[PDB]
């Protein structure tokens, strides 16, 4: 999920295992 | 222009790998498919706005691949954009700024169209602000007010009946003979990671570069992004090794492109 | 980083801005134990020790030392905002 | 006018308890990567 | 050309669009300094 | 009443007294260690140290701008300051300073009402006055607002004066809530299932419960003892989130 | 030994 | 002091041991340029003459291996100089060596002042022929570090 | 007090105030003389013409009114009192003038 | 000296007329034994004649 | 990544600065602030003046100072 | 930090918060008297 | 009882109910003629 200023998340990419 | 991606894996890291440590006072496992669609979305994103041809003008690619076929690319946004009305500044100023926009509109824009917005960076935002501050605190013909402007409010406080705000941005310049100028924030100017020359004002230097996108009205779109119809986008698994590889062709059109004009710094130049 | 400072043993190095009334501004880069002590080096061991009224300090900031090499704290006073 | 470093970023090659958080923490003092 | 019409007095420089009044010396800010009138 | 004065004053106000060699040096009556954690406010004050002598509202916008500049959103950039009385007055004169340098305005009484109309048997035409500057609006989306708390002014903990009157403290600007995080970034830490602890020791009769007689005694006095015991810790997830402007002469 | 379970809290003043 | 600490919620813990909590920065990252060298190993100095004149190959040393086989990074001008990394890297020790082309129709060469130490080097991406195309590129992650408090 | 200033009384009800007294509750109806309103008069006046980082404008204030007069068409009056004044935080000062006084 | 500090506390810090007030009591986690207590007050009378 | 250097040195025209960095030797203290500084793209302004180590010890001491007065504007 | 908003040319002294312009003189009301620049 | 509002910095004489600053001069219309204060 892109922020509204632009910002990429990079919580996203990850997987909890 | 042709796009390829590859990387050597399943969900876990692999060599290039970068952490973060923040200063403060007393100084998961990673889905691989989401970063090879993310990282490959992002090359076709600097492909089609920050590319560069490599032709000559006997139309001869100067770049070969890896099997001896040249590499063929095609222009992108801010490369074909800045081929006309392009002006690379070191001080900014109002006065280079109307009269960069009062000649082109007098010479191609009836008076009703001739609004400009102004797409710039957050500290874009600031400069023009202090610009027209600046040429509004040398309009001493008039007495600006706060009844008007309203720079001083009157906000609801518990601690005071009668208590006061302060605050104000310019965001709009208007010029003689219906030159209208406005100005809009995009937040791609404030990139750490692509524009690393810095302005003393504070920024990247690259969100002080304003962009005067569709000037006028064309009955068409003047820019967009050019697609192959079906599907472009391939990807394939070379299980040994097991390589992802992904490709996909693409391309920007710039039709007009004197109808774009460009403020940039000279900073970031040459 | 235990060289036996006195804040819970360890340096602390720290950044300050005044403004010297009746002469401008500036910066100093100060280690001090606290941020009082290193606005009383500023009135102490100053270039205006002699008038240490002057010096109204605005900020004293606390630099971390990073984990490998970088330009760490800058402070420049423009021309301008004097 | 002037910065102050308040993140540096390492390689990994220049290189269980109870967890408070189970989602991970995005400080402000890091730049994020922009689309 | 240029009207100003506060006069500030203070050890510090006013804003520039301001005459700088300090115990006896009057200043204003023209091309680009702060211009002693005396 | 002075167990949760105990309760409050350690999640506020603590100290981690781990050494820097990882070591605790305070140790208990019996020898065993006694291991501490951080309260609210040291926790708070690791990303976004500042202390000062004289307030800048110029230092103060230029750093809740330059951490929030293109990470927060346009409409995610207001700055509640939580501050004493005397931080309010300071703040007052200093957005005073500022908008009586904006000499390309003028601020007239017909906008700021800073003299007004009242009815009196004086005077046909009486006068009242009186106005306080309590928010900023700094460009591009940033706005700063007060909320004075009676936190900040209490005399009995706060012993430093400061020399414009009352204490020190009260001079403290915290902005607590920079932003949205997507999660609480300030809670309070317990242990689950943990009742606080609570004992008699008593001899042939209880005071406390009202018990007399005791079956199982634990002394032969004729007393009664309480202990009550809490095990309890603060959370600060992101101290980036949450700037701190403390005067100096609470030295650090 | 009146130990206030939590996880491992010994508390340690007579008996109870 | 009570009404200050009751507007704060409570998270319940299992044990009364230490806590950690894992933040996270970017994965997009910028290398600075540690030296420069022509075709023949000797390294640009500043006061030097351009370095690719002809399409010529030359090496650009970063102290990490963070580039890839077939991608077009720029310096701190972007765009003005795009750089097709040619080959995987040489690692000479630590330091990644990359032998390095100009890309955007250059027929000049790059300044000798755009290949000096400090230079911050970033990927835009990396591009093929239309014609018997072969694999170029890399994918770039990121890594928390963790805080902690106690009871 | 030898001499009455505004700087004397805002700061004595403003420390009294902060000690003792809410946000809300910082109401100080002060009982005095004719003498003494005039007295309070000229030093709320005096903190006022401090004020030059404000323009005081005679459409809020109405100090000057325009008055109906045989002797001219645009005939005027002149004249003013303050009888308050609102000190920051809540206090807040009302004059309440006594004959016995 | 709590806190964790090293070095101790400057000698201007105890002087005659420094003012101390009580934070908390805090204890070992293992066999702890009992510490702080409970403190009271009491008011005061006026009067008046005719 | 070794010692840690405060330099005072001198935006040409601009004004005076203060600086810290950390490096092995004070020709990369000069590199890390002409290419990370805030005059990043007019890195020829930077007049270095003075570069000294920080050497801990005294642990109580000014690094730099340098203002920017009334009569040098 | 003061603002003098006015200028009065009179042979008496106008007030606090304003400037005093007699013959070849500009006083100012400056530490409870009136300086004179020049 | 002439209140000045205005001061103007031009090269040549402004309006008479304007201050006239040039270069150090501060001039105003006293007597009929500009009066240089100094
Ligand atoms: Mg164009
Ligand atoms: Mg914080």
């Amino acid at each position: 999920a892109v922020d509204q200023m632009d910002n990429i998340d990079e919580r996203y990419g990850f997987v909890n295992q | 222009t042709t796009i390829r991606i590859q990387h050597k894996v399943g969900n876990k890291l692999n060599k290039k790998l970068a952490m973060g440590i923040p200063m403060v006072r007393n100084l998961w496992m990673h889905y691989v498919d989401w970063e090879v669609e993310l990282q490959f979305d992002e090359y076709k994103n600097n492909a089609m706005a920050w590319g560069t041809s490599n032709r000559n003008l006997n139309g001869e690619y100067m770049n070969f691949g890896k099997s001896g076929n040249a590499i063929k690319t095609g222009a992108g946004i801010f490369e074909q954009t800045e081929v006309a009305n392009t002006m690379y500044y070191n001080t900014f100023s109002l006065k280079l700024l109307e009269d960069a926009l009062y000649e082109l509109s007098a010479s191609k824009l009836a008076m009703d169209d001739r609004l400009f917005v102004i797409k710039t960076g957050e500290r874009g935002a600031i400069q023009f602000h202090k610009e027209v501050l600046k040429t509004v605190s040398g309009w001493t013909t008039f007495v600006l007010d706060n009844n008007s402007t309203r720079v001083v409010e009157k906000v609801q406080s518990r601690l005071h009946s009668n208590a006061l705000s302060a605050g104000f941005q310019f965001v709009e310049y208007k010029a003689p003979n219906g030159v209208r100028v406005r100005l809009d924030v995009d937040p791609f100017y404030d990139d750490p990671v692509r524009n690393k020359i810095l302005h003393p004002m504070g920024g990247v230097a690259f969100s002080y570069r304003y962009d005067i996108w569709y000037i006028g009205t064309m009955d068409q779109p003047n820019i967009f992004k050019c697609k192959i119809k079906g599907d472009n986008e391939y990807r394939g698994y070379q299980w040994g090794s097991a390589v992802i590889h992904r490709m996909a062709t693409l391309g920007v059109c710039v039709l007009d492109p004197t109808r774009t004009m460009s403020l940039i710094p000279a900073i970031l130049q040459g | 980083v235990d060289v036996g400072c006195a804040p819970d043993g360890a340096m602390q190095l720290w950044v300050m801005e005044y403004e010297v009334t009746g002469i401008g501004k500036g910066c100093a880069m100060c280690k001090a134990i606290n941020p009082q002590q290193a606005e009383m080096l500023l009135k102490s061991n100053g270039i205006y020790n002699g008038s240490s009224y002057l010096y109204k300090v605005t900020r004293i900031e606390q630099v971390i030392v990073p984990p490998c090499n970088g330009l760490m704290a800058e402070q420049v006073v423009t021309y301008k905002d004097v | 006018a002037g910065k102050l470093g308040k993140f540096q970023m390492l390689g990994f090659q220049h290189w269980a308890p109870q967890k408070a958080t189970n989602l991970m923490v995005q400080l402000l003092a890091f730049y994020r990567g922009k689309s | 050309m240029k009207t100003l019409r506060t006069l500030k007095i203070s050890p510090n420089a006013p804003d520039i669009n301001s005459v700088w009044l300090y115990k006896g010396t009057m200043k204003y800010f023209n091309n680009g300094e702060w211009e002693t009138i005396g | 009443l002075q167990f949760d004065e105990y309760k409050n004053n350690a999640m506020a106000w603590g100290t981690s007294n781990r050494n820097l060699n990882g070591e605790y040096m305070n140790f208990g009556k019996s020898g065993n260690a006694i291991k501490t954690g951080a309260g609210i406010f040291e926790q708070t004050e690791v990303a976004n140290t500042m202390y000062y002598n004289t307030f800048s509202l110029k230092l103060l916008e230029d750093a809740l701008y330059e951490l929030s500049a293109s990470k927060l959103a346009m409409d995610d950039r207001l700055f509640v300051i939580k501050t004493g009385e005397r931080g309010a007055i300071q703040f007052h004169k200093e957005v005073l300073k500022t908008v009586s340098g904006w000499t390309t305005f003028v601020l007239d009484n017909n906008s700021t009402r800073v003299v007004e109309k009242v009815q009196s048997r004086l005077h046909s035409n009486a006068l009242s006055a009186g106005f306080q500057f309590v928010e900023y609006k700094a460009p591009n989306g940033v706005r700063v607002r007060l909320d004075v708390d009676p936190f900040y002014d209490d005399p009995v903990r706060n012993k430093i004066l400061h020399p414009m009157g009352g204490v020190a403290f009260s001079y403290r600007y915290d902005i607590w809530y920079i932003g949205t995080m997507d999660q609480p970034n300030i809670f309070k830490c317990k242990i689950k299932g943990d009742n606080e602890y609570r004992g008699y020791q008593w001899g042939i009769r209880n005071p406390f419960t009202g018990q007399k007689g005791n079956p199982y005694m634990s002394f032969d006095e004729d007393s009664a003892v309480i202990h009550r015991m809490a095990t309890l810790g603060v959370c600060v997830l992101d101290p980036t989130r949450t700037m701190s402007l403390i005067p100096a002469i609470l030295q650090g | 030994n009146q130990n206030m379970i939590g996880d491992e809290i010994t508390v340690r003043d007579g008996t109870y | 002091l009570d009404t200050f600490l009751n507007s704060f919620p409570t998270r319940e813990f299992e044990d009364d041991n230490e806590y950690y909590w894992d933040v996270i920065g970017s994965s997009r990252r910028n290398i600075p340029l540690v030296e420069a060298r022509d075709e023949n190993g000797v390294v640009v100095a500043a006061n030097a003459a351009n370095v690719g004149v002809g399409t010529s190959p030359f090496y650009l040393v970063f102290p990490e291996d963070w580039f890839a086989d077939g991608e077009v990074i720029v310096g701190n001008l972007n765009q003005v100089y795009p750089f097709r990394i040619l080959g995987d890297a040489r690692m000479e020790g630590t330091n990644a060596v990359y032998k390095v082309e100009l890309m955007g129709g250059n027929t000049q060469g790059v300044p000798a002042e755009r290949l000096q130490q400090g230079e911050r080097f970033s990927i835009e991406f990396a591009p093929v022929e239309k014609e018997l195309s072969r694999k170029v590129g890399d994918v770039r992650f990121t890594s928390p570090v963790s805080m902690r408090n106690e009871w």
